[PDB]
C-alpha cells in the first residue's frame, strides 16, 4: 500500500547484472524479451518495490482481479517491461511473527 | 547449500531424437503382427500409417 | 550441471550466456528436456568448485 517509485533516466543500462543480484526463478517480461534489452532502447525507466505473499503473486499482471489488484496495486492493460519476483522467507520471516 | 533457490545447482539432462528417413534402431515395447495383402486395411508399415 | 538462473536458457532460439558460449540448441530441435534440483549432491559448505 506504500510502494516506492524510483525515476531512472539518462543511464547506460546493462541488464545482465540483475541475475547476479537476486536469486529469482524467472525474469518475467511481458512485452519485450529479457535477453534482447541491450540492443533496443527506450525513453523513461521506472522501478517499483513491494513485498507481497505467495498467494497473490499471479495478480501482478495486466487485466487481473484480486485484493491487491483492486485495493493495493493495479497494472495497466498495455503494460510493457519486466516483473521480477522471488521468495524472501529467509529475510522477511520471524519466529515470533513478522508484523 | 546456504544459497537461495535461484542460485541452487540444477542437473539438466537433454535427450535428442534423430527423426530422419534412416531405418529405425530404437523402438519400444510394441509387438509385431503378421502381414496381410490384396485387401484394403490399415497398415503400420515402417511406422508410417495409412 | 547449471545454476538456477540459466534453466530457461536451454531452449531452441534462446540467447544468453549458456545458450551463446556454453551450450547452443538448434532451432528445429525435437526431444525432451529434463531438469531437477541437486542441492543435496552438488553443493558443499566449503565451496563446490
Amino acid at each position: 500500500y506504500a510502494w516506492n517509485r524510483k525515476r531512472i533516466s539518462n543511464c547506460v543500462a546493462d541488464y545482465s547484472v540483475i541475475y547476479n543480484f537476486a536469486p529469482f526463478f524467472a525474469f518475467k517480461c511481458y512485452g519485450v524479451s529479457p535477453t534482447k534489452l541491450n540492443d533496443l532502447c527506450f525513453t523513461n525507466v521506472y522501478a517499483d518495490s513491494f513485498v507481497i505473499r505467495g498467494n497473490e503473486v499471479s495478480q501482478i499482471a495486466p487485466g487481473q482481479t484480486g485484493n491487491i489488484a483492486d485495493y493495493n496495486y493495479k497494472l495497466p492493460d498495455d503494460f510493457t517491461g519486466c516483473v521480477i519476483a522471488w521468495n524472501s522467507n529467509k529475510l522477511d520471516s520471524k519466529p515470533s511473527g513478522n508484523y | 547449500p546456504t544459497y537461495g533457490v535461484g542460485h541452487q545447482p540444477y542437473r539438466v539432462v537433454v535427450l535428442s531424437f534423430e527423426l530422419l528417413h534412416a531405418p529405425a534402431t530404437v523402438c519400444g515395447p510394441k509387438k509385431s503382427t503378421n502381414l496381410v495383402k490384396n485387401k484394403c486395411v490399415n497398415f503400420n508399415f515402417n511406422g508410417l500409417t495409412g
